[PDB]
């Protein structure tokens, strides 16, 4: 039942980028929109999407191998995370395929010419050199025609996919985030120097989504005091604590240790996690 | 671990009691769709039949038959029947009458 | 048309008997089916509107002809 | 209190009306005749605002558009729904070259005889369902066939941030195959313009009067 | 109700009877056609009332009664739904002997 919201986000990723195909089609020459061109040419995240569809196909295999009987009121889950993946907007067939060809066609290329920095531009840069020009192109014509042919070009794009997290601009508040003091005061800013409302770590972010299993935080989630913030990355999660009988399968006392407690201590971005102050 | 057995099984009786409802509910009132419509909406809410209101009036024949009491006696193949599905079927004066089995409490419907 | 006024306001609430059905989240296909039910109830009676206004205008013209 | 009121929904209306065409005729204690749109002529009032002031502030502000203004056919709407004044004011100035456009649009068809002998079995009239949305559809009763062009105000992700333009596009039902005898000028627009993504066509309401044009440059 | 185009009557017949008269008929029928343009446009915005109704179900709703009195009102909605739909049926089928001219007419002068 926990990876159900967890799933939401992962379905709310493959669309961002999806819809970055369709924008770039039209005008090629927006360089604040080269972010699409690195995802796609990373060499391990191409596999890594395919290991995540082969498993979720052998954990719906198995699941359809080894339902639960027993109870037929726990049968909603499983369900749920078979309906789930055949009402996304975009067949996960589909684009299964778009990234295997891409990484046979990546493949060839180093053939051609060898090159090593285009390893690194794929990965770090997220961009093309100049003198592969050519490759860019084929990235803008190829992608139109293998998986938008089996989708709803108008749905995706008018789809609501905001809230993703990605930027920093939705990290922290809008009003610390800017340059405060001159660089020639240094890089360090003392905790008296920001404003009056600014001097919490309860406003330095939005506290609205949750970060390691990618739900939406409650009201009583937030006036608790439970949930932890990255010193590092501005991230809030309420990881590594017993979650409220509102979000289990079932409303109960009972108390269970869930997967949130692997990253008690430990932040995603190897972190430190630390109880957010009141 | 009494508790949650008996909360499974009131939810499985639950839900094949609402499968018997609305596969009765649409031929009894196949003709009216406002009546099915208002009918399945305030079962919903968690309406007790003898409150809500009809706008058409059913036939008596299916209220004669339902019961048998009058002079046609009830068939003891619809007996059988009447044994083996789940829920207690009658209607008195154009309304039926609902009643849950194992809960005599005010069973909540309401979402 | 009157047949087709009569059945898209029966339709609606067809539409919705699968909608509460489920409820007795939502479904996609459910709602998109809502949706386009209601923009051809509004398309059909824009066309009906239409259809007397010219209907209409030919009887002032014939009138006076 | 009249007068303040007043001076406040000026102050209000020159906040969100910044526009070379934005003037004001006619002042009244009961009714409002500004200018904003670019009509010629000097006491036609384009947008007709009547005043019913309470002791505090003004009860109702119902907005009244002059015949001659292309903008009265969404007048009823306006009406029946109490929205934000403000709202109303910010839905006009983004639909103004919208309505302009239409006007156009519609007085070709609305000229008066021209000495030509080209009786158009194509009629223009304009389609309304909600605020949301604004539609129209070309009547052809000798050729028995229809041209729809939906106008739909659908938001869209942008950088992080929600945007509205105008969804300029042809319906899911126009699935018009090439048998149709009036399909060839469909296509012929879906050739040459199908930020287009197949169907539908987003537009900054800034650049929809020439691009408008641009699609009834075809059909005129 | 009263039936003052017969059934069955020829279109020359009938503008033989409409030259006369002094265009009572006209009068009727003109009102008839204003009353129905009239009542196309109020039909829309109560459709879309229920239609904003019924999507704000889950707002606004705190008492058991709160409820039996909402949907009271809308089952009460729908019943001048009905009705109106009735009345609009007898306004058209009063105006079909004048609208089954049309298709005779269209046919000679095919």
């Amino acid at each position: 039942h926990s990876l159900i919201p967890v799933a939401k986000w992962f379905v709310k990723f493959i669309t961002y980028l999806t819809q970055e195909i369709l924008i770039l089609i039209n005008d090629p020459t927006n360089k604040e929109y080269t972010l699409v061109h690195g995802i796609f040419g990373a060499k391990m995240s191409r596999t890594l999407i395919l290991s995540i569809l082969n498993e979720i196909k052998k954990v719906t295999q198995i699941v359809a191998k080894f339902p639960e009987t027993s109870y037929p009121i726990l049968n909603e889950s499983s369900t749920f995370l078979k309906l789930v993946l055949s009402e996304s907007p975009v067949d996960f067939e589909k684009f299964e395929t778009f990234l295997v060809d891409v990484n046979n066609k990546f493949i060839a290329l180093c053939e051609q010419q060898p090159s090593q920095e285009r390893e690194f531009s794929l990965l770090v840069k997220a961009e093309i050199p100049p003198e592969y020009a050519k490759v860019g192109d084929f990235l803008l014509q190829y992608a139109n025609n293998a998986v938008i042919s089996h989708a709803n070009a108008a749905a995706v794009y008018f789809a609501d996919t905001s809230g993703l997290k990605i930027s920093n601009s939705e990290f922290f508040n809008p009003e610390i985030f800017h340059l405060l003091q001159p660089l020639e005061e240094g890089l360090i800013i003392d905790t008296d120097k920001l404003p009056i409302k600014n001097r919490t770590s309860k406003s330095f972010s939005k506290l609205l989504y949750d970060d390691v299993t990618c739900d939406k935080l409650s009201v009583s989630e937030i006036s608790d005091g439970k949930l932890k913030r990255c010193s590092r990355c501005g991230s809030v999660t309420r990881a590594g604590n017993i979650i409220s009988s509102d979000k289990t399968i079932v409303p109960t006392s009972i108390q269970t240790k869930r997967w949130p407690t692997m990253y008690t201590r430990l932040c995603i971005c190897s972190g430190m996690l630390f109880e957010m102050d009141g | 671990f009494r508790k949650e057995e008996l909360l499974l099984k009131d939810l499985e009786i639950r839900k094949l009691e609402i499968s018997s409802r609305f596969k009765h509910r649409q031929e009894i009132f196949k003709d009216s769709p406002m009546d099915l419509f208002m009918s399945t909406l305030g079962d919903c809410l968690g309406i007790k039949d003898e409150e809500m209101l009809t706008s058409c009036t059913i036939p008596k024949a299916v209220v004669d038959h339902i019961n048998g009491s009058g002079k046609r006696k009830p068939t003891k193949a619809a007996q059988r029947a009447r044994d083996q599905d789940s829920i207690d079927i009658s209607i008195k004066d154009n309304k039926l009458v609902m009643k849950s089995k194992f809960n005599k409490s005010n069973r909540s419907y309401s979402i | 048309y009157k047949n087709k006024l009569t059945v898209c306001f029966d339709d609606i609430l067809k539409v919705g008997a699968e909608m509460m059905m489920q409820q007795q989240g939502f479904s996609q296909s459910q709602q998109k089916l809502l949706k386009e039910k209601v923009k051809l109830f509004h398309g059909i009676l824009d066309d009906l509107e239409t259809s007397l206004s010219q209907s209409s205008s030919y009887l002032e013209t014939l009138t006076a002809l | 209190m009249q007068l303040v009121v007043l001076t406040d929904v000026v102050e209000r209306l020159h906040k969100n009306f910044e526009s070379e065409n934005f003037k004001i005729i006619a002042l009244q204690p009961n009714e409002i005749s500004f200018k904003y749109l670019s009509n010629n002529d000097e006491d036609d009032k384009d947008c007709t605002i009547k005043i019913s002031t309470n002791d505090d502030s003004i009860k109702n502000l119902t907005v009244q558009l002059s015949p001659s203004n292309p903008q009265h056919i969404i007048q009823p709407f306006l009406d029946n729904s109490k929205m934000d004044y403000h709202f109303i004011f910010s839905y006009l100035q983004f639909t103004s070259s919208l309505f302009k456009a239409l006007k156009v649009i519609l007085n070709e068809r609305g000229g008066k005889f021209h000495e030509s002998g080209s009786q158009y079995s194509t009629m223009v009239n304009i389609g309304l369902h909600n605020l949301n949305e604004y539609q129209i559809v070309y009547y052809n009763p000798q050729a028995g066939t229809k041209i729809t062009i939906c106008i739909e105000l659908k938001t869209v992700l942008h950088n992080g941030r929600d945007k509205i333009q105008f969804h300029i596009h042809f319906a899911d039902v126009a699935h018009i195959t090439t048998k149709s005898p009036a399909y060839p000028m469909m296509h012929q627009v879906r050739n040459q313009v199908f930020i287009r993504l197949g169907n539908g066509v987003a537009c900054d309401p800034s650049e929809i009067e020439p691009i408008l044009m641009e699609i009834h440059n075809i059909l005129k | 109700m009263d039936s003052i185009i017969p059934a069955g009557v020829k279109l020359d017949d009938l503008q033989v009877i409409l030259a006369k008269n002094e265009n009572e008929t006209r009068d009727k029928v003109c009102k008839q056609i204003n009353e129905a343009r009239d009542e196309i446009l109020p039909l829309r915005l109560q459709f879309n009332e229920f239609i904003q109704i019924m999507a704000n179900i889950d707002q606004e709703g705190s008492k058991q009664a709160d409820r039996m009195a909402k949907y009271l009102h809308i089952r009460d909605k729908i019943l001048q739904l009905n009705d109106r739909f009735q009345t609009l049926s007898s306004h058209l089928e009063a105006l079909q002997p004048l609208f089954s001219t049309v298709p005779e007419y269209l046919k000679t002068a095919d």
